């Protein structure tokens, strides 16, 4: 996982 | 030919278009209007050499910090793409990790797709349509920076020659997102099922919208291969930068411009 | 035009049959046991590898590990090249571009045709006289046990498209006529040929796989996967530098 | 490249 994956997960939720 | 099947495909294309319009404030029509001189409030100062570069200011460790920058300033596009992905029928029912996986590979390719909208053969819009950085000026910059953007311009010239509009791109982008060949996908069949539906919708869209373009559908799919290559080329770009042996004060405005690119 | 596209498909198929002695039809017949020939020798473990050593050793010849497959694949390069000559318009391209198209295209085509020799359990070797199992290749010490598994993963999905040699002949032609190869001089006549090949591929798949939804698109996306495997080979060579040696050369000579 | 020499030879 990366920061990008964390941005996406936040946006998905 | 017009039957419930095709009418569903038209409904899907319309649904994708509306959601794309809602998700992406920066559309291709907007970029084209700026580039052809029709937007009074976005008359991009043309930056074409070092002299004009200095006039332009109104507002390697250098390379990595370009990438740290631009990849941080892509957060808004990633959130927009993610919002768009949520509206693709079936996407939010997929395994959450697959949704994340689809997006984490898809966003870079979609960013380049939308970067092309900001490009013509002469250069690229920067600073929200207030600057126009010329392709040849970018190419003239010292290694390694001079090679950063040229393959994106090459892709964009070819991509833009397809004359896709935002109706086309909305489906194209959806097709990119629903790529069942992304590494690490858990359930590839439910993704491929959506993409096959999206690909049907895309194929119909292109027939209805592009009577001129022989094999436009195929040529557009080939552009997904070019998009993957561009993303792939950035990995190789990091290596060129690892063994980059030079010091030079890249004009700070140019570093800022590069942070406006990808 | 439809008869023209059918004729092109048939011409490409006929050339493909002339150019490539081991076809997918022949490979599937070996793999499924439908031939009357002796079933292939199998390499599935250390015993059978040593037992089959004399069948896989070099009699015709850190990154010497792939010199075997490099040499063995020279014949495929030649066959692909001869096949390319039959593609209408190809020999009329500038010879530099013909060379450039083939030099990138052959690796993708070799992987395409390697898939014809693969099933989920292993791959034909020695021109179909042997069968090397997927698990044996996985069984090799790291990192050698990771070399072929991406190939098998691609092949299993590729083979699920159920293309026949008629399909592959056009698909391979489409690969060769890729206008985006680095260093191409004259992109437009290449694209013009490819557009005609794509037209023939489209009709071929509609006629030959009428119930296979979006097969054309799926096939086109496989070209991205093929390029990804070739690109992954660069990374494979780097992993190699950062490192049984005699076994490995022969084990890999008929792979890619 | 050696591969290019083989291809040129096969094309002739
Ligand atoms: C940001 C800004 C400029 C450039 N460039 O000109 O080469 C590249 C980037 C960047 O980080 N692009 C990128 C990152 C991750 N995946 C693909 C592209
Ligand atoms: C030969 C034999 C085995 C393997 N492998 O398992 O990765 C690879 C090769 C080989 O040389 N493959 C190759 C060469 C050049 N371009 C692409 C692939």
């Amino acid at each position: 996982n990366m920061g990008l994956e964390a941005i996406i997960r936040k946006a998905l939720m | 030919q017009l039957n419930p099947e095709s009418a569903d495909l038209r409904a899907l294309a319309k649904h994708l278009y509306d959601s794309y319009i809602k998700s992406f404030p920066l559309t291709k029509a907007k970029a084209r209007a700026i580039l052809t001189g029709k937007t009074t409030d976005k008359s991009p100062f043309v930056i074409y050499d070092m002299n004009s570069l200095m006039m332009g200011e109104d507002k390697k460790e250098v390379a990595i910090r370009i990438f740290q920058g631009c990849q941080f300033r892509s957060v808004e596009a990633v959130q927009e793409i993610t919002e768009y992905a949520k509206s693709i029928p079936g996407f939010v029912n997929l395994d959450l990790n697959d949704q994340v996986t689809l997006l984490k590979y898809g966003v870079h390719e979609i960013i380049y797709t939308m970067l092309a909208s900001l490009m013509n053969k002469d250069g690229v819009l920067i600073s929200e349509g207030q600057g126009f950085m010329t392709r040849e000026f970018l190419k003239s910059l010292r290694k390694p920076f001079g090679d950063f953007m040229e393959p994106k311009f090459e892709f964009a010239v070819k991509f833009n020659a397809l004359e896709l509009d935002d109706s086309d791109l909305a489906i194209f982008i959806a097709v990119i997102i629903l790529s069942g060949d992304r590494p690490g996908l858990l359930n590839v069949k439910p993704i491929e099922d959506i993409q096959d539906n999206l690909l049907q919708a895309l194929e119909l869209q292109l027939k209805l919208n592009h009577p001129e373009s022989s094999q436009l559908f195929a040529k557009l799919l080939q552009k997904m291969t070019d998009l993957r290559q561009i993303v792939t080329e950035h990995v190789q770009l990091l290596q060129v930068i690892k063994k980059t042996e030079t010091d030079m004060s890249l004009h700070p405005l140019l570093q800022e411009i590069y942070k406006d690119l990808y």
